[PDB]
């Protein structure tokens, strides 16, 4: 409120109101509304007593006509009133007056109110009487004057306009409603507690208090001095952090069960094939076409594989029906190759049972469930405990290598005029040079496009079965653009308005890897032998990996956001370069990547062979980082998040050990158990545990030297 | 191990760990001693003269001005009328409407104090009438409003009840947890108490004003430098990277009631009572339990969900072992209506500032027994970092042990599995890693650089502003920002089917874009939404592309795009122009189709239509809106009649209608 | 259109809920009523937009002659439709129609567009005309400061800007022009001239003017120029490990000089407070009293803070001591009188502080943390900005600490005065004595072993980056950011112009103003424009004798003294009288005060 008074009232009015409040022993800060009311009263009084003088004849015109008595100390105002009364031979009012009119030789009382002017006028007359004249103005453009000739039109209009402006300003600041009139100004903000809330308060106090009043008195009066020290002395000594100095010997391999050869090898569970993927390539002029037409054309080019109608089953996983999956695949091919333009499957009834949609339980009302003694709660399914698999390392090796085909294309940005955007452009050029052609980029683009198509078709259709090609656009060094078809998918009954229920997807994906070479990697895939190809004049078998999977709209959305891997893979590198650019003035991007006259190219330890670590260029580390991010996306679930979060602590402890910071651990087995509880069946988590153990051994050896 | 009793108000089973036995093991303990908490708060007051009084006065003054509509801000709130989760505005207006049926007209008074007074009063009414959604099968399921009633006890249970769900998208945790939302009865009081706590904690140097952006780096660097400077000659400074998990389950609302009472030691009793209501309603809270369990028989291929009110209607032998044990242990605190009383502990996100104040109070002890070590640290919302300066590692570990034990006395538990220690100079706080003066905050996921999905112009402005803000705050480098621009432009072109006119893409809009590509001579002036080339770079991320391309626009293209009277713009679609992005009005400024609600909607729409100023600034007046509407309509009709914009019959009809309203 | 307004008003009045809400709810409460919406905003906005853009007709087209100019279909694409609607009774349209309109359509007139959006075009003009330099890739020392994000045509508090925008865009609803319209009469008239002839929606213009007038400030790390021109481009100039040179293509200094002159004039005369306030509220800067821009900015220069304290205004609670900006961190200090012998051999009775205390200290471009106990300096940690700032900060912190070593280190004399010729307190005399002779207490202060650590490095008495630093002085190669939790707590004013806290502690000092002269860039003066609805005064109630109300142009036709019926704000029918003169409430109140005081003096 004080801001309002300062903005709308001069310092003199505020000082006078504060003095008046002090005379009555009223604190203006504790009662701001009363101070504001006094300020308004003073302002209106002084405004009324202006521009009015008495000529020699004694008539009003524009010696002053009005003499102000309000605003001065009580004693001085009383002296003024008594002197005026004695001089003019008029009866001295028993109550102090506000103004004095010489023309009428009378005492005038000025008042303000929020209600009707007449009511306040009557109240003031009753309180004081007719010994003094009564002018009353109200905030609602109404007033009551005992004599209408005392104030001309101009004065009353001016005071009314000022009051209206103040009212509007208060309403804007949400203070008018909070503001209370002089009748209620001698009060506060009333907030009484009821009965139920009072009882709830009474029954919500700590032990040792019978009611809330006792708690209030205790907190207000008693001072605690040594309560913490008093309680620590009598606390049992078993309550302790139990600190223990960390040493390289204390650190031990995480998840030793991953070396237990009795456990099954980790199976491949990614949504799509990544390193074993095969893509039928169709060269095109670059025109963008609907995915159905692209798939139709790619299949038409490879007519031998499309027309293959006699499957040669290679291995059926455990329960998948070979007939169901093969008939579903043939339906997919026929739908893609049909003259129509809709991608919906033409059976819609065989596909109901081929995908397993028809094998769903039937909901029943809760009463029958209560009465049926054989309806129990299914026990939780615990993820299998598996051991390290040799295919995750192979995938890491293969995905982080340059290929002849790049699927990463990005829009353009405005020209660069500042040097900063020039250095940014150079950094981007180097990054995309070392990331455009790596296979992880093609896999990421394929995943992104497939998930976009999945989400779009889920929105478009829910209760029918649709065909979605696994498609990519791939440009090679010469600038030729190929459309790559990696298979097809049947998206089934997506009766899923939410984002946390399963949508079935049967994926049939081309591949050239023999499933018999690594039988332990594909126990979830029913794979057929659909034909053979001549990639470069040499024959290569073409198998078809079939698998029934599930997704959620949230999973499709977050798959659409795999491209952020690129960002994650550049920020990192940028930071590295920045650090070097900080060590030496000039920009170190050129020096970091390929070196310069006075700086050799940067190298990073990438892997090992026969127990000896191997170094590689900055580009190789870049590709490794990008593949790491891509794998984090592909194999991301609760297990991976937990493992990464819990192993970050061990990584920081190892960093502290390296720098000789003398780290301590309050308990180490708890941290190890927290980390190891997440190593159950996620291929990336298990391979990461293996890699962490290997790196920890190398770090221990380095510490020895 | 505390005190178990029965709540007479509600009949629930209440547990009171406060002032209980001291812990004898290293398991989490809620047995916070009141005297120790008061000791910590008194120390905090001593080190900060008049901070409690200043915060209390500021909170009171802000409360006096706050209005009921302030409760419309926030997230989904529990609605007792429907016992569901509904937006804040929906719950607030439903409660205001149902309070009118009960003769509780505090909402019409404006300010928040009268509305909260009526909320408190509603707990006393012997019954409680409201409007409930009832579905009739007429076959169509038609929902409608029905005047339903609930006795006092059920209403109290609903008001104290806290709806629950499973937290979603909580990265870094293997298992999930329970997140909760409260109703409107506790929203205002929680708001005031949180304002008080924030006022206190902004001054505290340990917590600091809740820092955003790169102020976290400054806080970490200042803390490390200050502690290292304070380190005695030849001594050692050790930093403990700490982490409390499920630390809100050992925080008692009774302790927070004590803190609110201590903080407001010198304040009017009305504000002291007002600030004491959120802890009171949190100490007697009721936890609604999910949606039940699902039981299936596979020999019959049948499944059925068991609603939580009927959890124990089935023999426990028909649940799995973990659920069996859970229900067996839950039985004592199970309520017949399908809820469980949860007196001790606190759900996440309710009292964050207050809990931070408690943590900073724990930090500010700084020593125990005049030992040879000084500890100080940073605290923020369950995450703390400690620093101990002493003369040797043994004394530093003694100080860390003393801090652990002291925190045990306040109900604060620190995870020994998640907490570690090392020499000062390398640690982590709020997922921000400091090492040798270098801070490496890398846990804030960069938001997906895609269109905000409001409209073309606004989306482009929002995306560019977001990239620039990331550069300014989150230390985004040049190249990363340029790649972010590229990705955003790709997503923008994909969403709005706006590819370069020279591209070979096909589509409904792309045909017209291709036509415009050649019909327009100046090609670099087109907006990207019209197939134009992107010209955004690091330097010009703060200038709208409408302005950026104004000089290169063709004479007719700017006129068409900037045609003052074009059909793709409506006044009522401008509400969201502010919320902040800078853009321009044009053909790309359209809005989306719409997928006592309609009463208020249409009344306010008419109010804004009659007076275009009400949309921008709050109107001022001390009279009904109806009379002002009538008067302004009379003035408008007279002006139109004078200017020839209206006929005699039209003005006569307008006056007849106004008289029908009753303002002639 | 008003025909449809009345028709829809009657339709709403048909149901009783509308009748009860309209009459029960006032104009003021409408804001709350606005927020009781559906709150059904989309959860997945981007995905919903992607799905909608594929729908046939997702755009809500308007009804009018221009809208009908769009073909029903174009070369197969169905741009629009004539189908009826139930959700909004409107027409739907396709984005292809927007593309067609931007390709084939009626060319509008664009002449006032630049004037309306002149702020963005000024931004682009600043960018285009700027010149760039070189990049420094070494680490940069950034400082956290409150900065203004974008330039403003004029800086006002939010209320003043809102009033100004109301005055410009909406000629109606302008009752009782406040004490802000004639202040910005030139701005109002120029805005009206620029915005005339434009058909743009009023709300867009209101928000644009709000952006252009209301100051947007934020705490940002800056290194070098802090003007909003550089801050707008901060994303490109600055970096954690790089820096760039950029050259982009007033009332503040005048206010500073005026406040300093007022302080100097007041201090010399007895009872400085009354004279200072009289000059302050009698001062004007070319269009307005001092209480027109003093409220615009929060705090500011020390002289401005003192003047604001003398007036009724809020200021920041940061402590000022000479050139030192101090923000207390923790602890209670007790100021007790004590007799201490100075190194010169004289004995002085001064107030010493008892109790450990800590401060975030700033001076020029140097920031640090100072922890001091009673009559002693415990520790001082500083960054590295510049030699002069380092020396000044060290000297001022040593002086503030009141260490016994400083008292023993006095070798000359303390009898100096100010430009006005006044004897100062011993603290400021010692400050000046040590500032004049920097190498006086440093020699006898003592040296300490260098801060052996990774980054904490010592600074010698010569301010060079060398070991063997001063006792307690440490230089950290880090960033110290301070001055948080700005509460603007209540501040009292003493007759001597020295500000104090709620208790007796003193924050600001009269001599904290630097005795520097800058003349003044503006015209300091000591003692058709204005706004619409300025020549009329509210008088009475509706008074239906006049029937309907009248417009501003109709109102001007009336001769002075005639009664008129007007609608004030959102309605509020009132009766007004055409003012025969020009009013000034401040003048009337001053005349009343003069009459009262002269009455009292004459009686005395
Ligand atoms: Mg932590």
């Amino acid at each position: 409120m004080d801001t309002f008074i300062t903005r709308n009232f001069q310092t003199t009015i505020i000082q006078k109101a504060k003095n008046t409040m002090a005379e009555f022993s009223e604190d203006p800060e504790l009662q701001p509304a009363m101070l504001f009311n006094i300020c308004v009263h003073l302002e209106v009084c002084y405004v009324i007593s202006d521009m009015n003088f008495l000529d020699e004849e004694g008539k009003a015109y524009t010696r002053p006509q009005y003499e102000v008595i309000e605003g001065m100390p009580r004693t001085i105002a009383w002296m003024v009133q008594r002197s005026l009364a004695q001089e003019h031979g008029i009866e001295t009012p028993k109550y102090l007056a506000d103004l004095f009119d010489y023309k009428t030789k009378r005492f005038i009382e000025v008042g303000i109110t929020k209600g009707l002017a007449d009511d306040y006028f009557w109240k003031k007359k009753e309180k004081l009487g007719n010994s003094m004249e009564l002018m009353i103005f109200s905030y609602n453009q109404d007033y009551s004057l005992s004599n209408e000739s005392s104030l001309d039109e101009e004065g009353k209009g001016r005071v009314l306009s000022r009051l209206t402006e103040l009212q509007a300003e208060l309403s804007l600041k949400n203070l008018w409603q909070v503001l209370i009139g002089e009748e209620d100004v001698e009060k506060g903000i009333d907030f009484k507690l009821g009965q139920t809330i009072s009882r709830l308060r009474d029954i919500s106090v700590p032990a040792g208090f019978s009611n809330f009043e006792g708690m209030r008195s205790y907190i207000d009066n008693i001072d605690p001095k040594g309560a913490i020290e008093r309680n620590l002395a009598r606390m049992s000594p078993l309550v302790s952090v139990t600190p223990k100095k960390l040493t390289w010997e204390d650190l031990r391999p995480i998840g030793p069960h991953i070396y237990n050869h009795e456990l099954p090898e980790v199976p491949y569970n990614a949504f799509l094939l990544m390193s074993d993927e095969l893509g039928l390539a169709n060269m095109t002029e670059g025109k963008s076409k609907k995915p159905k037409t692209l798939a139709k054309e790619c299949l038409e080019k490879y007519s031998t594989l499309r027309d293959q109608t006699d499957p040669i089953l290679i291995m059926k996983s455990e329960k998948a029906n070979e007939n169901f999956l093969w008939k579903l695949w043939r339906d997919c091919v026929n739908t893609i190759s049909n003259e129509e333009m809709s991608n919906e499957l033409q059976k819609t009834n065989y596909a109901k049972w081929a995908t397993g949609d028809g094998l769903t339980y039937q909901k029943i009302m809760k009463e029958v469930a209560i009465d049926d003694e054989t309806m129990c709660q299914e026990e939780p399914k615990i993820p299998n405990k598996c051991r390290v698999a040799a295919w995750v390392q192979t995938e890491m090796n293969l995905l982080s290598t340059l290929t002849s085909k790049r699927a990463l294309d990005l829009p353009e940005i405005g020209p660069d005029v500042a040097p900063v955007e020039h250095v940014g452009s150079e950094r981007r050029k180097y990054f995309v040079n070392e990331i455009n052609y790596c296979k992880a980029s093609t896999v990421m683009m394929k995943y992104v496009l497939f998930h976009t198509s999945l989400l779009n078709e889920s929105n478009a259709s829910m209760g029918k079965y649709k065909v979605i090609p696994i498609t990519n656009r791939v440009v090679n060094e010469k600038g030729e653009s190929f459309d790559m078809l990696y298979g097809l998918a049947v998206k089934g009954q997506s009766h899923l308005r939410g984002d946390t229920d399963v949508v079935t997807v049967v994926t049939f994906e081309f591949s050239s890897t023999d499933p018999r070479v690594d039988s332990g990697k594909w126990p979830k895939y029913t794979v057929f032998r659909i034909g053979s190809l001549f990639v470069s004049g040499r024959e290569k078998s073409v198998y078809l990996y079939c698998r029934v999977n599930g997704t959620n709209k949230i999973q499709m959305k977050w798959g659409m956001e795999a491209r952020r891997c690129l960002l994650q893979s550049m920020q990192q590198m940028e930071a590295i370069v920045e650090q070097e650019s900080s060590i030496q003035g000039y920009d170190m991007t050129k020096a970091c990547f390929k070196g310069d006259r006075v700086n050799s190219p940067k190298t990073f330890s990438i892997g090992t062979q026969e127990g000896k670590l191997v170094k590689g260029s900055f580009g190789k580390a870049l590709r490794v980082i990008f593949t790491k991010c891509l794998m984090h996306y592909v194999f991301g679930n609760a297990q991976l998040e937990g493992f990464s979060a819990e192993s970050r602590r061990l990584l920081l402890l190892i960093q502290a050990l390296k720098d000789r910071k003398g780290p301590w651990v309050f308990d180490l087995e708890g941290m190890y158990s927290g980390i190891e509880e997440c190593i159950s069946n996620n291929p990336w988590v298990i391979q990461s545990a293996y890699w962490f153990n290997e790196w920890l051994g190398f770090e221990k050896e380095g510490s020895k030297v | 191990k505390g005190k178990q009793y029965i709540s007479d108000v509600t009949g629930c089973t209440m547990v009171d760990p406060t002032n209980g036995p001291l812990p004898e093991d290293n398991e989490p303990s809620a047995y916070a001693q009141l005297d120790c908490v008061l000791e910590a708060l008194d120390r905090m007051d001593e080190e900060h003269p008049g901070l409690f009084q200043a915060a209390s006065q500021n909170a009171m003054e802000t409360l006096m001005v706050t209005t009921v509509d302030k409760l419309t801000q926030g997230r989904q709130t529990f609605d007792w009328t429907v016992c569901r989760n509904q937006p804040a505005a929906t719950a607030l207006n439903t409660t205001i409407t149902s309070f009118r049926l009960n003769d509780l007209n505090g909402a019409d008074k404006g300010g928040l104090i009268p509305f909260c007074q009526d909320i408190i009063d509603s707990l006393d009414r012997p019954e409680m009438t409201f409007f409930s959604v009832k579905n009739i099968k007429k076959i169509k399921r038609i929902p409608m409003k029905v005047k339903d009633k609930i006795t006092k006890v059920e209403y109290i249970k609903r008001a104290l009840s806290l709806n629950t769900m499973t937290k979603d998208a909580e990265r870094g945790k293997l298992k999930r947890r329970a997140i909760a939302t409260a109703g409107i009865q506790i929203r205002g009081f929680v708001l005031v108490v949180e304002n008080l706590a924030k006022n206190i904690c902004e001054n505290l140097e340990q917590s600091g004003l809740p820092v955003g952006g790169n102020e976290k780096k400054a806080k970490l660097s200042n803390a490390v430098a200050k502690m290292l400077s304070n380190c005695p000659p030849g001594g050692i400074s050790m930093t403990v990277t700490g982490d409390n998990t499920k630390w809100n389950e050992c925080l008692n609302p009774r302790i927070f009631l004590a803190m609110t009472e201590r903080i407001t030691r010198d304040s009017p009793i009305w504000f002291r009572d007002f600030c004491s209501i959120a802890p009171v309603l949190f100490s007697n809270k009721i936890a609604r339990l999910g949606k039940g369990f699902m039981i299936t028989s596979k020999t019959k291929r049948l499944k059925a969900q068991i609603p939580c009110p009927d959890l124990f209607s089935i023999p426990l032998e028909r649940y799995n072992e973990e659920t069996r044990a859970k229900l067996k242990k839950l039985k004592p605190f199970f309520n017949e209506e399908g809820t469980a009383s949860l007196s001790p502990g606190m759900m996440m996100g309710m009292f964050n500032m207050l809990s931070t104040v408690l943590g900073v109070a724990a930090l500010g002890i700084k020593n125990i027994g005049n030992k040879e070590y000084l500890w100080d640290g940073l605290q923020s919302s369950d995450d703390f970092a400690l620093f101990v300066n002493a003369k040797d590692e043994e004394t530093c570990m003694e100080g860390i042990n003393d801090f652990y034990r002291t925190c045990k006395l306040l109900g604060i538990n620190m995870s020994k599995k998640k907490s570690y220690c090392n020499e000062t100079g390398m640690f982590e706080f709020t997922s921000m890693f400091y090492r040798d003066g270098f801070v490496s905050n890398f846990a804030m996921e960069l938001p997906s650089f895609g269109v905000a999905g409001v409209n073309e112009s606004a989306d482009m402005a929002i995306g560019m502003t977001i990239i620039k803000n990331n550069m300014i705050n989150n230390g985004m480098g040049p190249a990363t920002a340029q790649t972010a621009i590229q990705l955003f432009i790709a997503d923008y072109r994909y969403t709005y089917k706006c590819h370069r006119g020279d591209s070979k893409v096909e589509g409904k809009r792309m045909k017209i874009i291709k036509e415009l590509w050649e019909n327009t001579k100046g090609r670099d002036g087109l907006l990207v939404a019209d197939g134009g080339p992107n010209i955004y770079n690091l330097r010009n991320l703060h200038i709208p592309e409408i302005v950026l391309k104004y000089n290169l626009m063709d004479p007719e293209y700017k006129g068409r795009l900037l045609h003052p009277q074009n059909p793709f713009v409506g006044h009522l679609s401008i509400e969201g122009i502010k919320e902040d992005y800078d853009a321009v009005s044009g053909t790309h400024s359209w809005r989306t189709k719409r997928n006592e609600e309609q009463c208020y909607a249409k009344c306010c729409n008419l109010f804004e239509a009659c007076f275009n100023s009400a949309s921008y600034r709050k109107p001022v007046g001390q009279h009904s809106m109806l009379e002002a509407m009538a008067h302004r309509l009379r003035m408008d009709a007279r002006l139109d009649y004078e200017s020839g914009r209206m006929s005699k019959d039209d003005f006569e009809k307008a006056m007849a209608h106004l008289g029908e309203i009753g303002y002639i | 259109m008003t025909l449809a307004k009345i028709e829809l008003l009657k339709q709403l009045l048909r149901d009783n809920e509308a009748k009860t809400v309209l009459k029960q709810t006032t104009v003021d409460q409408y804001n709350i009523i606005r927020k009781f919406n559906t709150s059904r905003i989309e959860k997945n906005p981007s995905l919903r937009m992607k799905w909608a853009m594929c729908s046939n007709f997702p755009l809500a087209l308007t009804k009018g002659d221009m809208a009908n100019r769009i073909p029903l279909e174009y070369k197969g694409i169905q741009l629009k439709t004539n189908a009826e609607d139930i959700g909004t009774k409107g027409q739907m349209c396709s984005i292809a129609a927007v593309t067609w309109w931007n390709t084939y359509g009626p060319i509008g007139d664009t002449e006032g567009f630049e004037r309306v959006y002149e702020s963005f075009f000024l931004r682009k003009m600043r960018l285009d005309n700027a010149t760039w330099g070189r990049i420094t890739f070494g680490p940069v020392e950034r400082v956290r400061k409150r900065v203004l994000l974008n330039p403003l045509t004029k800086e006002m508090p939010p209320d003043e800007a809102s009033n100004v925008i109301m005055e410009i865009l909406f000629p109606k609803e302008a009752g009782i022009p406040r004490e802000s319209t004639w202040i910005h009469r030139e701005l109002i008239k120029e805005k009206r001239e620029k915005l005339k002839g434009t058909m743009i929606t009023p709300i867009v213009l209101a928000y644009m003017l709000e952006r252009e007038l209301v100051a947007r400030r934020r705490f940002l790390p800056v290194a070098g120029a802090t003007s909003a021109e550089f801050i707008e481009m901060l994303h490109c100039l600055q970096g954690e490990n790089w820096r760039q040179i950029y050259h982009p293509g007033s009332r503040s200094q005048s206010m500073i000089v005026a406040c300093r002159k007022i302080i100097r004039r007041s201090i010399v005369a007895s009872n400085p407070l009354e004279l200072a306030v009289e000059i302050a509220n009698k001062t004007v800067i070319d269009t307005e009293p001092l209480k027109s821009c003093l409220a615009a900015i929060d705090g500011g220069d020390v002289a401005c803070d003192i003047i604001r304290a003398a007036l009724g205004l809020k200021i920041r609670q940061r402590q000022r001591f000479g050139r030192l900006e101090l923000k207390r961190i923790s602890g209670r200090g007790f100021k007790n009188d004590e007799e201490i012998l100075i190194g010169n051999g004289t004995i002085q009775k001064i107030g010493i502080w008892d109790g450990e205390e800590e401060f975030h200290v700033r001076c020029g471009e140097c920031r640090g943390i100072l922890k001091k106990s009673k009559m002693k300096l415990e520790k001082l940690l500083i960054n590295s900005a510049k030699k002069e700032d380092m020396r000044d900060l060290i000297i001022l912190c040593m002086v503030f600490s009141q260490d016994t070593r400083m008292f023993q280190g006095v070798r000359g004399e303390i009898n100096f005065l100010n430009r006005a010729g006044q004897l100062l307190s011993p603290m400021y005399q010692l400050q000046r004595y040590f500032l004049n002779r920097s190498n006086d207490l440093f020699d006898q202060w003592g040296y300490e072993e260098s801060p052996k650590a990774s980054e904490l490095h010592g600074i010698n008495e010569s301010m060079n980056a060398s070991d063997y630093t001063l006792k307690g002085v440490v230089v950290t190669r880090n960033v110290i950011d301070d001055f948080s939790s700005t509460e603007t707590e209540k501040v009292s004013i003493t007759k001597n112009l020295s500000l104090i806290k709620r208790t007796g502690e003193v924050i600001m000092g009269a001599n904290d103003v630097s005795e520097l002269e800058s003349q003044a860039q503006l015209m300091i003066t000591y003692d058709m424009g204005n706004a619409v609805l300025a020549g009329f005064l509210v008088s009475g109630k509706y008074d239906p004798d006049l029937g309907d109300f009248k417009t501003i142009e109709e109102l001007e036709k009336l001769k002075p003294g005639e009664k008129a019926n007007i609608l004030l704000y959102q309605g509020k029918p009132v009766k007004v009288v055409k003012r025969k003169r020009y009013s000034a409430l401040s003048n009337d109140i001053s005349q009343g005060i003069k009459r009262q005081r002269m009455t009292v003096e004459s009686m005395g």
